[PDB]
């Protein structure tokens, strides 16, 4: 039943995930793509998937990590899903604040089982 | 009062009408920005409503807000009381769940009873062009600003107002 609202820290590793996202574009999940950490734009099937039913406005382009932790703080989805060995504290300490569930994850199973529930 | 407040309003509430009701951009210089505005039952002329439309090139853009204007028996020697619906915006200097707006001219040091409705409505619209987000109401919206981070300010904006219609 209930998936759980997401916000979405597409580094490159999670970018690389086998996963199907039109799925998934229609929940209420959010996607931040840290531009300073990616070598350039996010992967062209990833847009497609969103664009294909008009949730486009989900992926939100940051062009520096204070930003796109402002951006997290202010949606303030259930969880957080991240893989901070893209960056390498990555995590500002103040998070938990607005944010019921982290997952900071470098393992693949881990992050297809929370992402597609 | 309760009297020249009373006056003042309904020779405003004339002025307002007759200039809403011309898509001439002499007569009607709020034509696409202010949409309308009219108080909200009229036996109270002390609370009245608004709708305008988003300023171009900025992320408000093709997107409509109602704004409530409280005019207190003071008015005009006090300025209205003015706000947008809670959770109906995100900008700086809105208090998003409140709908609380931090406006200059406003302020007690600033107002000049020459001001009226349309004024106020009009510079209202203008702070969605022109943001102050050194003294923000909206701290996470003014960090992004005050970081520059162009891609996320409009990202964030057009993902909560796209998501407002749903």
């Amino acid at each position: 039943k209930a998936r759980k609202s997401k916000c979405i820290i597409m580094s490159k590793s999670i970018q690389g995930l086998p996963i199907k996202w039109e799925e998934y574009a229609a929940d209420e999940v959010v996607l931040l793509v840290p531009t300073s950490h990616t070598d350039g734009s996010m992967k062209q099937a990833i847009g497609d998937a969103f664009r294909k039913t008009k949730n486009e406005h989900k992926i939100i382009y940051c062009d520096s990590m204070d930003g796109l932790w402002s951006c997290v703080r202010r949606l303030g989805k259930f969880q957080c899903i991240l893989n901070s060995r893209d960056f390498t504290a990555v995590v500002p300490e103040d998070i938990g604040r607005f944010v019921k569930f982290v997952v900071d994850s470098d393992v693949e199973d881990v992050l297809i089982d929370t992402l597609c529930n | 009062m309760a009297d020249t407040c009373m006056s003042r309003i309904v020779k405003e509430y004339k002025v307002i009408l007759k200039t809403l009701a011309s898509d001439d951009p002499i007569a009607n210089p709020y034509r696409g920005i202010i949409e309308s505005l009219n108080p909200i039952d009229e036996t109270d002329l002390s609370k009245w409503e608004a709708i305008i439309s988003g300023p171009s090139d900025t992320p408000y853009e093709n997107h409509q807000f109602r704004i409530l204007i409280e005019v207190p028996s003071s008015y005009p020697m006090n300025p209205p009381k003015i706000s947008f619906m809670q959770n109906n915006i995100l900008h700086c200097n809105v208090k998003s769940a409140t709908g609380e707006i931090c406006l200059n001219i406003l302020k007690p040091e600033e107002w000049t009873p020459v001001w009226d409705l349309l004024h106020c409505v009009h510079a209202v619209w203008r702070l969605l062009r022109e943001p102050v987000c050194d003294s923000p109401l909206d701290v996470d919206i003014g960090n992004i600003i005050r970081c520059g981070d162009m891609s996320a300010y409009q990202g964030i904006v057009k993902y909560f107002l796209a998501e407002r219609e749903r």
